[PDB]
């Protein structure tokens, strides 16, 4: 199949800012097989651009679409808040179709460190057999943020989720939830829990931390 | 005005089976050709394949091949897809697409998508349980307080601060389908470190699928 690579992974501008994003083929296209699509949360793609260079139905002239061959481009000539959204290009010249991974487009505002908090598990939670520990990440940007969970300083992995919130509309961050599962025989071999955290905004990587017993 | 229309979310276990249907109306030509399009929580668009209404022949990403049927009712302007063989990787929003013309071609009328969710659970109130600081030091202007919502099944739970009173600082994060087959969310709430202790703070759960509804004061 045809792969699609989209750059850059996130674009972070401002409203009223022109963007450019760029999808690159790892075969050629032509200069019709192309289209590009705008996708919000909880939302179905729109089409934008087909035929690489055409305007679907009712999209605003700020959309434009160029390239041939195996390099394209997306341009939006003047950033409106509502074109704050992910974006695919699609490739249409042989089977399968294929899409590009996205791009996120994003307010671009200051550098901000997370806050940062440890929650130990409760003790209702421990009747039942199961230990959740949680690490909150509260309002940071970049979104680009790494949570490492110590257990007595053995760095965890496997037994970890997260979830980040969609770009705050009003300031511009985002937050991050990591729990970490744990059956209470382990939790209760163990004393120091932490949650070590690294971002742009941090100097160098701030770590939260509780023992078990005095939690 | 012109809409596809698509059926609604299904659970369904593990080496099962799932039938998903899109009804087209409102075009003053039937479509030439309808495509189906997945997309996993937080991930990319991966094509499926297509139909051709009139003539009912289909066409699939070599990928699903042999898993993937996409069948069409002209009569009722509806188009199928079935997905068979399910596993954890299935999880997605199906959608049903009508393209420009082509059967690879650009797609202009989307449905509302369909959620797939392939899990074992049955339906299961969630436990809810404080998230709350055992230590906050005085360098901390501010403190976070939460409810971890764990262990419930389906989809969704709306969750609410002092009965909808506090909507400020709070973030209700997605939740997370669990290798158990249910899932978890958290939400919590940033305050200023001196209200911690002064005031009051009690998340409300509701999950309408079990018909539960818990409150949960949350003290260190």
């Amino acid at each position: 199949e045809t792969v699609l690579t989209q750059s850059p992974g996130t674009l972070s501008l401002s409203p009223g800012e022109r963007a450019t994003l760029s999808c690159r083929a790892s075969q050629s296209l032509g200069s019709s097989y192309l289209a590009w699509y705008q996708q919000k949360p909880g939302q179905a793609p729109r089409l934008l651009i087909y035929g690489a260079s055409s305007r679907a139905p009712g999209i605003p002239d700020r959309f434009s679409g160029s390239g041939s061959g195996t390099d394209f481009t997306l341009t939006i000539s003047r950033l409106e808040p509502e074109d704050f959204a992910v974006y695919y290009c699609q490739q249409y010249a042989d089977s399968p179709i294929t899409f590009g991974q996205g791009t996120r487009l994003e307010i671009k505002r200051t550098v901000a460190a997370p806050s940062v908090f440890i929650f130990p598990p409760s003790d209702e939670q421990l009747k039942s057999g199961t230990a959740s520990v949680v690490c909150l990440l509260n309002n940071f940007y970049p979104r680009e943020a790494k949570v490492q969970w110590k257990v007595d300083n053995a760095l965890q992995s496997g037994n970890s989720q997260e979830s980040v919130t969609e770009q705050d509309s009003k300031d511009s961050t985002y937050s991050l939830s990591s729990t970490l599962t744990l059956s209470k025989a382990d939790y209760e071999k163990h004393k120091v829990y932490a949650c070590e955290v690294t971002h742009q905004g941090l100097s160098s990587p701030v770590t939260k931390s509780f023992n078990r017993g005095e939690c | 005005q012109v809409q596809l229309v698509q059926s609604g979310a299904e659970v369904k276990k593990p080496g099962s089976s799932v039938k998903v249907s899109c009804k087209a109306s409102g075009y003053t030509f039937s479509s030439n050709v309808i495509s189906w399009v997945r997309q996993a929580p937080g991930q990319g668009l991966e094509w499926m394949g297509g139909v051709i209404p009139i003539v009912d022949i289909a066409n699939y990403a070599q990928r699903f091949k042999g898993r993937v049927t996409i069948t069409a009712d002209e009569s009722t302007s509806t188009t199928y897809m079935e997905l068979s063989s399910l596993r954890s990787e299935d999880t997605a929003v199906y959608y049903c697409a009508s393209t420009l013309g082509l059967v690879l071609d650009a797609m202009d009328y989307w449905g509302q998508g369909t959620l797939v969710t392939v899990s074992s659970a049955s339906t299961k109130g969630p436990s809810v349980f404080p998230l709350a600081p055992c230590s906050r030091s005085t360098s901390e202007s501010t403190a976070a307080l939460g409810c971890l919502v764990k262990d419930y099944f389906p989809e969704p739970v709306t969750v609410s601060w002092n009965s909808g009173a506090l909507t400020s600082g709070v973030h209700t994060f997605p939740a997370v389908l669990q290798s158990s087959g249910l899932y978890s969310l958290s939400s919590v709430v940033t305050v200023p470190s001196s209200s911690l202790g002064t005031k009051t703070y009690t998340c409300n759960v509701d999950h309408k699928p079990s018909n539960t509804k818990v409150d949960k004061r949350v003290e260190p």
